[PDB]
């Protein structure tokens, strides 16, 4: 359960990582298919812009 | 980008 996390502040949902690639400044990028979107629309994002969710257990 |  990834998503993305816009400079807004805002979360937008991931369907799946399509690929991951290093930029010119060796950081990753992975290209996101956006849920309910298609791959016409898929994006590369910085890896620190994506989240990874789960049902909160009090641990 | 995504924002907004």
């Amino acid at each position: 359960n990834l998503y993305f996390q816009g400079a807004s502040g805002d979360l937008y949902e991931v369907e799946r990582i399509v690929d991951k690639r290093k930029n010119k400044k060796g950081k990753w990028e992975y290209l996101i298919r956006w849920k309910g979107y298609g791959s016409t629309e898929d994006t590369w994002e910085p890896e620190h812009h994506l989240l990874h969710c789960e049902e909160f257990i009090d641990e | 980008r995504k924002s907004a």
